[PDB]
């Protein structure tokens, strides 16, 4: 039915007008805790907060706030976290953060630097010899290896607690190619991608929470999550046409404010949902397919 | 300004 749907959408053009009714209808949540002055200058951008009931607490005892939502896809059983891009004061904050939360993967959609702006700090460190250290979190990170393709790059880092003396792996997926506001080349490098993540298991229910961010941390981010809970979902149910989109943006809203932030964004996802059905239905080929299409070389 | 993403 979705691709029923896409069709009157796009054969009428409506994604701008469709788009519009999910912000109309998106919820609405206080965002106290992200608003007090103190917490200022721990938010990039003071127009995306995470709501209060959803915010991510850190487990120091001093100020517990960081701009990150828990969004706990229940029928789809996958919790994300969505984050901001960590700002140069709270890179220690956002790796408390992953330790806390016990993720396996951090998800990486925009690049440090856009279009000339400053979009993200250099929270992981660039070569294998300069490690870095968090002192306000007591925590270190190293970078292990890095296998660089064509629009993204894997990274296995190694984080450990200072305290504790103890470590885990992180891995870390930077998708290179996706601008602010923009969508992904094709849905052939898109589903490539979100494919590698789901094969690494940083989505596995044994792990904490993915951790995925872009700048803002609401429209590729969003963008991402949609896709995979909706791709998750016509895998579950019985019946895989039932499954509607814009309800799953919804709900997904119900965690994080403005999750998808063009038209564009929301269009490509049914492009993604649809295009990554193929496999959920069996055609085992076709990620094959996707690989030769995304030239990840 | 710059601390506004809309
Ligand atoms: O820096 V973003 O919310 O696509």
């Amino acid at each position: 039915e979705m691709e029923k749907e896409f069709e009157q959408i796009d054969k009428s053009g409506s994604w701008a007008a469709i788009y519009q009714d999910i912000r109309h209808e998106a919820s609405d949540f206080p965002c106290r805790v992200a608003k007090l002055p103190k917490n200022k200058n721990r938010n990039r951008y003071r127009d995306v907060s995470p709501f209060d009931h959803s915010r991510i607490k850190l487990h120091q005892e001093d100020n517990d706030y960081i701009n990150a939502s828990l969004i706990k896809m229940e029928e789809a059983q996958r919790s994300y976290i969505l984050t901001q891009g960590p700002l140069p004061n709270t890179c220690g904050h956002f790796w408390e953060m992953v330790w806390e939360q016990k993720s396996r993967g951090v998800v990486m959609l925009n690049r440090v630097m856009e279009k000339g702006s400053l979009k993200c700090a250099q929270y992981w460190p660039q070569k294998e010899e300069k490690e870095m250290i968090f002192e306000d979190t007591n925590l270190k990170l190293t970078l292990i290896s890095e296998d660089i393709k064509s629009y993204y790059t894997v990274r296995q880092l190694e984080l450990e607690n200072l305290t504790t003396q103890e470590t885990r792996e992180i891995l870390h997926f930077h998708y290179t190619t996706w601008p602010d506001f923009g969508v992904p080349e094709s849905p052939a490098s898109f589903l490539n991608f979100l494919f590698k993540v789901r094969e690494s298991g940083s989505l596995s229910p044994e792990h904490g929470p993915v951790v995925v961010h872009c700048s803002a941390g609401i429209g590729r981010s969003g963008t991402f999550c949609l896709a995979d809970t909706c791709l998750l979902l016509m895998d579950k149910r019985k019946d895989p046409s039932s499954v509607d989109i814009k309800k799953v943006l919804l709900e997904m809203r119900k965690f994080r404010m403005g999750l998808i932030q063009t038209a564009d964004q929301l269009r490509f996802s049914y492009l993604a949902v649809i295009e990554g059905a193929k496999f959920i239905m069996g055609d085992s080929s076709v990620q094959d397919q996707w690989k030769e299409l995304s030239h990840e070389d | 300004d710059a601390d506004e993403y809309l």
